[PDB]
């Protein structure tokens, strides 16, 4: 796996 | 920004019971079926744990004593059985946004039984007396409830200057309070008493709790 | 057995600069992003922005944006946060974080960051044994007149613990002053030896104070 | 010897409620005004913890919602309020005369609420089938209560044998039961056949839960 | 910080012996007695005896007196029990205890001995992996017969463990199999590397065994 | 510390 926790894992 | 208001600011559950703690934001969390909103554990001394995701899954390895629920912008922790491990500051975070904004967290403190304090007092040491100071320190340990009162003593007379007071944060083990008073004069005017008093009251004994010694 | 471990305490004086690092292991550093957390002094949680581990490209909050910058060491599974002319608001606890899908799920144990322009003053450790006409006995250790915050205490090295209050520290005339205590079975003090360890940082000071009757 | 006795056995408490277990000795184990009587809590798989000696004294560390009472020959540990980690097994043991005797213990379980299993199916490994035998796997995991019932089928016809079952204890977090069930064959007798079904009854569910694989 | 080790688990035949050694750290290990306590495998709790680890003197109890023989070699800070011509009565798990004034506060972990003439077999290992037809995803390792129990059963070196299932093992046609199950998000498998680290003491055989789809 | 637990460390 995860680069961009919550929002920006989109 | 999504601003999350947390309430209450703090609240005492007796051990056994419910406690329940609010999150609202000001904008909705969700997105694609899903609330983007977490719970975080903090112990002073420690960073934040990770309890709760997405608005009502359990972290893996938290007790399932801890659970949250809600969708939109309102939001709840509850813990039940509340345990003696759980006085700490409890968070609320989103991630729907950037920022990525936190609450300013809930304190959760225990309620139990009366515990009486164990009171301990300690004379200066040489090494400090060889420096030309005077501490002395007065232990007030795993007492309940945090309500106490401690005086200082010099040859029966109650001193009131230079005493400095501590108190720890809740053990998360006995869910008791501890307390030290420490009185700091020069060795000249600690050498011109003799008998030194920590006098302390807390409601599970009748009279005060006096400990002292004599410079003698 | 995963961990991120940070670097210790910092006191830096305003207009200076201190960099963080934070170390990752037990799992692939690269393949999962760093978050940047401030605790100020009153407690609050803000988030500084993230740092991707595989592209190095970081993202600032709004509320971070020019004094603040994210790096990284990947050879050394490390990442950092420097600040950049340092004023007494940025004063507080520094944590990083790694990225979950939705949360943050492991966390380094927290950089404090003091701003001061005082000097470093090294603590005095004082034994604190019972009086000689005082099953159970309390000790303890009285640490005076340091700056700045942190110390350190703990007794025979992590062995006793349990039986351990360690109180929070008084400031008084811009110096510090904290006790420590440890509770045991008769048993084991006198007979056993007793020593609490005192550790200040910003002194570069260990101290170790053998509790004697 | 003096012989002590433990009751009940094993006793089910729900979350947040009193644990009361029972120590009886044959002989007094009153010396000098203490009672030479402990108590330990074991998990499987670990050695057992010292939680309470003299009867009442919680050793240090311990949470308090352990407390004991008694004196003489009869003597209770008490838990309040039980948690999730308690579930265990209590041991008496007297310190008063040689030999030092324990009870035989009495078995803590944690009653919650109820919790669907995640069930999963795994297929023989080509390892496995490389070396002549096809073993098939089904996990039933973080279920309560621990009742279930588990079918293999083989081509939608039920099989009994060359199936072994194994349960891990209650969980110390979510106070939940696992199990595992395992279907061995031989491979000619494994590829003699093209659908297999792990299914399961769980109250959580109206219907059976179906898990399968196609050896296609 | 104090704790007791003791040696790993043990298989011996039918009137062979046994020493199981229990080291002591982080207190002075001549100042606190050495009690050994057999739990039998139905699970009761008996008491050995004691050595003091000053004089070196044991004291066996009733049920022990025979066949057992404590030790000390104190400049391991090491206790020993030995237990001569080994029957199958002598199956269970020993622990060695620090006295405490009341009770027996440190404990070992435990060292299990298993009576047989069986021949050590050691265990297969076998990956478990989701069906090619199949936001969590949960994976396992078959751990198949093998002789005399135990085997330990880790995933990914110790950075997973709270998702983890290890189940007791089964005994079939003198053999033991054993199964765990590992459940993680769907963000760390396939995309990071899971494995299950599985060791058999009374082979020799450490085992790594990547789940791959 | 302790030699002899409860009876034993009389």
């Amino acid at each position: 796996g995860v680069q961009g926790s919550g929002a920006f894992g989109r | 920004d999504n601003v999350l208001t947390q309430s209450p600011p703090s609240l005492a559950v007796s051990l056994g019971q419910r406690a329940t703690i609010s999150c609202k934001a000001s904008q909705s969390v969700d997105y694609n079926g899903d609330s983007y909103l977490n719970w975080y554990q903090q112990k002073p001394g420690q960073p934040p744990k990770f309890l709760i995701y997405a608005a009502s899954n359990l972290e893996s390895g938290i007790p399932a004593r801890f659970s949250g629920s809600g969708s939109g912008t309102d939001f709840n922790l509850n813990i039940h059985p509340v345990e003696e491990e759980d006085a700490a500051t409890y968070y609320c975070q989103q991630s729907n946004e950037d920022p990525f904004t936190f609450g300013s967290g809930t304190k959760l403190e225990i309620k139990r039984a009366d515990a009486a304090p164990t009171v301990s007092i300690f004379p200066p040491s040489s090494e400090q007396l060889t420096s030309g100071g005077a501490s002395v320190v007065c232990f007030l340990n795993n007492f309940y409830p945090k309500d106490i009162n401690v005086k200082w003593k010099i040859d029966g007379s109650e001193r009131q200057n230079g005493v400095l007071n501590s108190w720890t944060d809740q053990d998360s083990k006995d869910s008791t309070y501890s307390m030290s008073s420490t009185l700091t004069l020069t060795k000249d005017e600690y050498e011109r008493h003799n008998s030194y008093t920590c006098e302390a009251t807390h409601k599970t004994s009748t009279s005060p709790i006096v400990k002292s010694f004599n410079r003698n | 057995q995963i961990q991120l471990v940070q670097s210790g305490p910092e006191l830096r004086k305003p207009g200076e600069t201190v960099k963080i690092s934070c170390k990752g292991s037990g799992y692939t550093f690269t393949h999962y992003g760093i978050n940047w957390v401030k605790q100020t002094p009153s407690k609050d949680l803000k988030w500084m922005g993230w740092i991707n581990t595989h592209t190095g490209e970081p993202i600032y909050a709004d509320d971070f944006k020019g004094r603040f910058a994210f790096s990284l060491e990947t050879s050394a599974n490390t990442a950092y946060l420097q600040i950049n002319n340092l004023n007494n608001g940025d004063m507080g606890t520094y944590f990083c974080t790694r990225s979950h899908r939705f949360g943050l799920d492991y966390w380094g144990q927290g950089t404090s960051v003091t701003v001061s322009s005082a000097k470093t003053t090294p603590p005095s450790v004082y034994p604190l044994a019972p009086g000689s006409a005082a099953s159970m006995v309390t000790l303890g250790c009285l640490v005076k007149g340091y700056f700045p915050e942190p110390v350190t205490v703990t007794w025979n090295s992590g062995s006793l613990s349990s039986g351990v209050h360690t109180f929070p520290a008084v400031l008084q005339s811009d110096l510090y002053t904290l006790s420590s205590s440890v509770t045991v079975p008769s048993s084991t003090w006198p007979s056993e030896t007793v020593t609490c360890n005192v550790a200040h940082p910003a002194s570069s000071t260990k101290v170790d104070k053998k509790i004697l009757d």
